């Protein structure tokens, strides 16, 4: 389940 | 014209991208932190109010990072020392702050150590949980009535949620739910009694001489998961020397038959609930819409109220079924569902009827019903110009369901794709976040005159510093496979010259129900390894994608790790043969599902590839939590799909690391994907006599989002890249 | 062809050895081909005792055996599960070489912590979930002894971890009687003692990974508590109670927290204990005889003997042991003299001073035999080389009339030397360390001959001479007005023209010797034949085997001068004509660890790269008995100031300027995950670049084969990486 | 401290 996605 | 976006740029956040969140006390009132302070804006004119003053900040704590106001707006709730749990759990203190008096509340305080609270939906109430049990707070300056005796740490939860149900079923921390006028106070209960326990060490500061080991009631694949119980209060009974009065609603035969899960609940009238239960293998979900008794006090289902919804080629919806939403009488509610030709739309059901009959069709999948009126419904979907990567508002009108307009499709088509909306209580007035694929756009609308009414944020301050900096090009476009098209993006360098052989990288997501190629604007990594180091990085939306159809997104059930991973190797394939991409310079790195298929890309022979990131990858599927792992791989079971889940572990493919580089970043703190994973794939691949490289994270999470840390993992991946590419 | 990291990790060129096993004084015992044969020392024949095919039906083989004393039965250790340093449960079988079976009745259990034959007959003693046992008889049931055994609680017999690693050095806490009448054990109890919690994931079947709990004392935390008991092993019946006496320690030291240091059987009505305080800067000898009358081992304040150390602790880890003779009247131990040299002192048992039958400017390592005549003890005297070991011989009546056993019979292939003196000090065994290939000698006492030579590594030195290998330089640099020692792996056919790169090996731990010369197919010999890397190690401040003035410097400041003077070492290698001024790295595992860690930190911009293997962190982070020997107590009484002025991460930002590799296992027993980890925490919390590497399920030796191959290879490529090496 | 498994 993906990062907390701040890219 | 000559500065790249550096890496420092990213690390350090050198261009900012301001928001603007607001919060509808009312249909046509908000309120927005505005330089410090909280200031009740207006929608119909613009005029605003100021609500209450800054500097009024002292006193109460280091500091004050979060506020609720009370529904009457009579009282208001500040949220100070924080203290981050899992994903959206977390403790805090709490102060409750007079508006009319302008004081503060001192008789009967919030506990120190909460765990959640919630207002009433009118008035002022306050229910609230503390050592994993309910309490009740009908006015604020008075004593708290306890509800629930039972809460046990790590084995009962009142009004909260346990690991599992906070990560893949709920999606948040609390188990409450006021009724519309707050008589009933409907909540959860869980018993995580024979629920095994993750155990990893974590070292604190640098002071502590023995580091904590931490213990989480973690349900893996396969191993006993928590038991749920729901009930409904009745805060009309409750008196200090009364007893506490509650029924429990539970799942009709079908669902109780075995294990089970709540993944849903609805508040539809005052008298009126909506419960959503699901099997643990998931591709069974049914809803019991339940009415109260007046005379006896019970919920009391019946089978006509009983709504069923199964998935012959997968699981139930995109990560659970999708929520409906009732009309404001409750005869019938809209919910979004597949078709027969496996695509996602609103269906519309008579509450006391079975057969439901579809308002959306198409060859596009819908995102979700952002709000219902009598008169129209407003929904989500990226049916515009039918590309999957793309967000609109959409209005159908109930009577008549030809009539379907969009509210966002061309406002600015194209600076504006992506769309958000949040709607007035009464949908009177929306805010229309455009998220990409231009600079963010945060448009205030009206419900009538579909107009610009205020720019709320137009993000001009990115423009000014973005224009003497040269920034790449999202590359959105299509490749054939398998006789359908499937999406791909890919993040071009700057002035790009069609000749020049370049090195790729290959970010990958490529989960269940997945989206990398968007129309969102994200200054991201990639961002940098393109404006400033010249790397092309893609990503392919291939098997297992979803808004993309059910026949695409469940082509992954029971067979994770292998379809997925196939296909992400043959569009990289098809990349190598552009002539602008140095074939003999392919990269691969990953984050979670990323890092697992990077790693299972690096492992399967393919030639494609050369080096290799995994940042926190599953290993192997059984070591993973129960609700996600059993949605789509099965049960580990010899008599379910064990045999699939012995040859979807990274391990298994140790010899094939060697023709590879491979970097297997993970924390040692993760209650997510554990360190077991990374660590047990560095066992085999040390076995087998596989040259790697590592890095631990000490005391991270699953995201390695502390700031020193954050820093250093995309400084320790770049070099790797770097190198790599020989660059 | 140059000698290979394949030909390291395989270990393709072996180096053959000769392992003994002295039952009488004339008699001793061997193994060839899986045979185990007994050679008459005396003349040159050799019996059989047990063939080879006989190993059956023992689980799975056989990885020890043990003759009891009177040659009736025998012990097949077999099912080995490994501890810690040397803890380990196994299941053992007995054998009547006489009867030619084995025993079925009244088996001994699987999952023994610790067993030992009597010191005469087949009286056997084993212990059993911390609990002890005595099988008089191999067909006979077992008399238990202790009833208090409890995992991570009582210890009755064995040890816990703390005194089996830094104090007593075995798992074992159970010495028997010359003539088998009392067994005496010693009571542990790590109740109050604090658990460090690592995890453990073991193979891929598990689901769910275990957290192991060690009884781990910390500095400055709650130590074990011991009680020293004697059992008369003569009133020894079921249905009679079992008889022991604890001798508690002298009050000088009972005053406090102590330590039981070692245990030595005088006479049969004679035990000799050595107790130290929680300081290890007082020690003393308390020698208790028997009392039929009483049934009570009482002592007195005549056979009471302190030692201590102002310059710095007591010994050089735990005390020096005593040697008694047979008369029990007179006993000799290796203490310092007023200069700080180690020699062996004369004490008499009932006389409170001493007489120094050895001095001079050298180092006594060990005694190693004593007859009623002579008295053989290894020293450095020899050609005046601190890094030397060789046998002598002093003489009661005469304390100068020593002569040197093995100093010259080969000076130039023998350098290092072993010893194995018979029971009665007849016939001894010497063994050639180097610099020279092994060279495993028998010799007797009397006409000191060469006997019968057993090995000499001919499969060695054939293989060897095709192959390139290195030289070994060991010389003295002169810091501080003295003269310390360093030795250097120059590679295959040095040329002082060429600017070579440099590899400083480091250790420089309390009392330590990395500048020996003996012979070691090492890592440096791969990186100085193929790579072509100068591999230098030196021995400054903080040594051994030197003087006490060099020990007892780094007493109470570690990190400061083991380190600094590494610094100076390199600078004056690096001064040399053969050392690229670029091209230097340091590499380190345990306190060469530390030290590495504390060197790259300090800036002096000598070193480019640097690896560490489970290096100590921050001292407060390691087990009270050795840190508090030296650090002392991590109090502001004692010394907390200069426990958090030696810490790695106090010198970060430095760490800027330089590579690091930072390896550790995951589970780790001793120098915990948590200093690796921790130190790691630091560097990413500075903006520090650098590399890291675990390894799964590893203990501190990282030892298991594909991980120990990972580890070199590994560190090989950081390291040609680091010297542009191809 | 503490050397490796001697050498
Ligand atoms: C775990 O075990 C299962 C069971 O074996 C395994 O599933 C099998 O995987 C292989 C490899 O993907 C499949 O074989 C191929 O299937 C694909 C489509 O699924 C086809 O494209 C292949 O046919 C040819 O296609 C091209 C011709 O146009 C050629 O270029 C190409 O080289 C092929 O020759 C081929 O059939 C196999 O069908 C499945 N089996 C099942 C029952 O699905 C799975 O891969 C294993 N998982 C892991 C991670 O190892
Ligand atoms: C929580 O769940 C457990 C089982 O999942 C319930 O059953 C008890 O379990 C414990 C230990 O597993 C036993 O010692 C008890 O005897 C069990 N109960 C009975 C009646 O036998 C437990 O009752 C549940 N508790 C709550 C508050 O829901
Ligand atoms: C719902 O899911 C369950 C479990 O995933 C399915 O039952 C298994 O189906 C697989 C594949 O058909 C079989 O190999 C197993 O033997 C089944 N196990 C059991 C216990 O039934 C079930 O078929 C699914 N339901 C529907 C309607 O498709
Ligand atoms: C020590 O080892 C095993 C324990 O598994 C025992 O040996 C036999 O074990 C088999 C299982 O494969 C059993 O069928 C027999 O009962 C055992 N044989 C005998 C003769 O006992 C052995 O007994 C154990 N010894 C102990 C516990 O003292
Ligand atoms: C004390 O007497 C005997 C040992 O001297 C104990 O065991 C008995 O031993 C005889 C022969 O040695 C056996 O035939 C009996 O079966 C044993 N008796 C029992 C009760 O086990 C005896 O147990 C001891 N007495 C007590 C009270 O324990
Ligand atoms: C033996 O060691 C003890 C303990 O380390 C020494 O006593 C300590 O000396 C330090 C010197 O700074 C003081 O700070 C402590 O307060 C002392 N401890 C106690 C309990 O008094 C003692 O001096 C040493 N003895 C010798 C002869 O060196
Ligand atoms: C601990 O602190 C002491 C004093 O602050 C340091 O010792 C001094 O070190 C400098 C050079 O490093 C010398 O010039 C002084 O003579 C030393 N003083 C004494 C009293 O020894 C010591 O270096 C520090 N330990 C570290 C940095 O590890
Ligand atoms: C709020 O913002 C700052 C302080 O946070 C200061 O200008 C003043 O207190 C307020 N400004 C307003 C109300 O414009
Ligand atoms: C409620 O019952 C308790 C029982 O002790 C009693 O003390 C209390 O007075 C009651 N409440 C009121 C308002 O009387
Ligand atoms: C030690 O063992 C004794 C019995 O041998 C017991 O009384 C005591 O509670 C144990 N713990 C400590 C800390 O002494």
């Amino acid at each position: 389940i993906l990062a907390p996605p701040e890219r | 014209s000559r500065r790249t976006y550096t890496l420092t740029d990213y690390l350090k956040s050198t261009f900012r991208v301001k928001f603007y969140t607001l919060q509808w006390i009312s249909d046509h009132e908000y309120l927005y932190k505005q330089e410090n302070n909280i200031l009740l804006f207006n929608a119909e004119y613009g005029n605003s109010s100021i609500f209450l003053e800054n500097s009024t900040f002292d006193e109460l704590g280091y500091s004050t990072n979060d506020y609720s106001v009370s529904p009457d707006r009579q009282f208001i709730l500040f949220e100070y020392n924080y203290v981050k749990q899992w994903r959206h759990s977390y403790t805090a203190s709490y102060d409750i702050y007079d508006l009319n008096k302008r004081q503060l509340i001192t008789e009967e305080r919030i506990p120190n150590n909460t765990q959640w609270i919630t207002w009433s939906p009118v008035g002022h109430k306050l229910a609230y949980v503390w050592n994993n049990d309910i309490y009740v707070k009908n006015e604020p300056n008075l004593s708290s009535q306890r509800i629930t005796w039972t809460g046990k740490e790590n084995v009962i939860y009142n009004g909260v949620t346990d690991w599992v149900y906070e990560e893949e079923v709920f999606s948040a921390y609390s188990a409450l739910w006021w009724s519309p006028n707050g008589t009933f106070l409907a909540y959860a209960q869980f018993n995580d009694t024979e629920v095994p326990l993750i155990e990893y060490s974590f070292y604190s500061d640098e002071s502590l001489q023995y580091p904590k080991t931490v213990r989480i009631p973690y349900p893996k694949a396969g191993a006993e998961n928590p038991t749920v119980k729901f009930f409904v209060v009745d805060t009309r009974t409750l008196s200090p020397n009364a007893s506490v009065t509650s029924y429990q609603i539970v799942p009709p035969a079908s669902v109780l038959i075995g294990d089970h899960y709540l993944c849903g609940v609805t508040w539809v009238t005052e008298e009126r609930i909506s419960l959503q239960w699901i099997r643990r293998a998931q591709n069974y979900s049914i809803i019991d819409i339940c009415d109260y008794d007046e005379s006896t006090g019970r919920w009391i289902s019946s089978v006509a109220r009983q709504h069923i919804e199964i998935s012959t080629t997968g699981w139930v919806g995109r990560f659970r079924p999708a929520e409906p939403h009732f009309t404001s009488d409750g005869n019938s509610f809209y919910k979004i569902i597949s078709n027969e030709e496996g695509y996602k739309h609103i269906c519309h059901f008579q509450t006391d009827k079975s057969n439901c009959t579809f308002i959306t069709k198409g060859a596009w999948e819908v995102i979700g019903i952002e709000a219902l009126t009598s008169d129209y419904l407003y929904y989500i979907s990226n049916e515009h110009k039918g590309m999957p990567g793309g967000r609109n508002l959409y209005r159908i009108q109930l009577n008549d369901y030809t009539k379907v307009t969009c509210l966002s499709c061309e406002l600015n088509p194209e600076r504006c794709q992506y769309y958000s909306a949040s709607f007035s209580n009464k949908a009177k007035y929306y805010q229309l976040r455009c998220f990409g694929p231009g600079l963010p756009l945060y448009t205030l609308h009206s419900s009538s005159s579909d107009k610009e009414l205020r720019v709320l944020e137009d993000n001009s301050a990115l423009d000014k510093m973005l224009q003497d900096v040269q920034m790449p090009s999202k590359k959105l476009d299509v490749i054939n496979l398998h006789g359908t098209k499937f999406w791909y993006q890919m993040i071009l360098p700057p002035h790009f010259d069609k000749s020049k052989k370049y090195p790729l990288l290959i970010e990958v997501y490529a989960g269940p129900c997945s989206q990398k190629v968007d129309t969102v604007f994200r200054l991201s990594w990639a961002t940098y390894l393109a404006s400033t180091e010249n790397i092309i990085v893609a990503s392919f939306d291939g098997r297992g994608s979803g808004y993309q159809g059910d026949k695409i997104m469940h082509a992954i059930n029971r067979r994770l790790g292998t379809f997925e991973v196939e296909d992400q190797i043959e569009a990289t394939r098809q990349f190598s043969k552009m002539g602008f991409v140095d074939d003999k310079r392919i990269a691969i790195w990953g984050w979670s599902y990323g890092g697992y298929v990077t790693s299972m890309v690096l492992g399967a022979g393919s030639g494609v590839f050369k080096c290799g990131i995994a940042v926190a990858p599953v290993s192997k599927w059984e070591y993973y939590d129960s609700v996600y792992t059993e949605r789509y791989m099965g049960l580990p079971t010899p008599e379910d799909n064990l045999d699939y889940y012995r040859n979807s572990t990274v391990m298994s493919r140790a010899e094939n690391f060697k023709q590879v580089e491979y970097l297997l970043i993970h924390g040692t703190a993760d209650d997510n994907v554990h360190f077991q994973q990374s660590a047990q794939l560095s066992k085999a691949l040390v076995d087998a006599g596989v040259d790697f490289q590592t890095m631990w994270y000490t005391d991270e999470d699953h995201g390695i989002a502390s700031n020193m840390a954050h820093q250093h993992i995309y400084t320790h991946m770049s070099h790797f890249l770097k190198q790599c590419f020989s660059l």
